[PDB]
């Protein structure tokens, strides 16, 4: 029905990666208001915004490590705890649980995405 | 009075 409410990756245009947030109001002319989960609140073009909850097993992301890296990987699990969720990354053979927060998208990695998620 | 620090970019 409708995409307000919705949790969606979308681009932040300040370095191009996608970050975990939710579809807070249709403000017209394919644009939508944004809140980031991390507090930050825009307007995203529908082009920039992936209807993906959760992020699909098997997609290659990026993921945020606790003291500012980054780093690729691979999602292969999920899970919900406490009514958060929580996306298991494998890198090199290993793998770590991150926060839903922490898990984003490269420019390419989100590009891959956008015909199959994408609202624009 | 507090501002997000993504506005810092802009």
């Amino acid at each position: 029905n409708s995409f307000v409410g919705l949790r969606v990756v979308a681009k932040w245009s300040s370095n191009g990666y996608f970050y975990s947030g939710k579809i807070t109001r249709d403000v017209g002319a394919g644009k939508y208001k944004l809140l980031f989960d991390d507090g930050y609140e825009c307007d995203v073009l529908g082009k920039d915004i992936l209807l993906c909850d959760p992020i699909p097993l098997d997609t290659e992301v990026t993921a945020l490590s606790e003291d500012e890296y980054f780093s690729a990987g691979v999602v292969k699990g999920h899970r919900k705890e406490s009514g958060e969720l929580y996306y298991s990354i494998e890198k090199e053979g290993q793998r770590k649980w991150y926060k839903r927060m922490a898990v984003i998208l490269s420019l390419e990695q989100g590009n891959r995405l956008r015909e199959q998620y994408g609202l624009g | 009075t507090s501002r997000h620090k993504k506005l810092m970019f802009k």
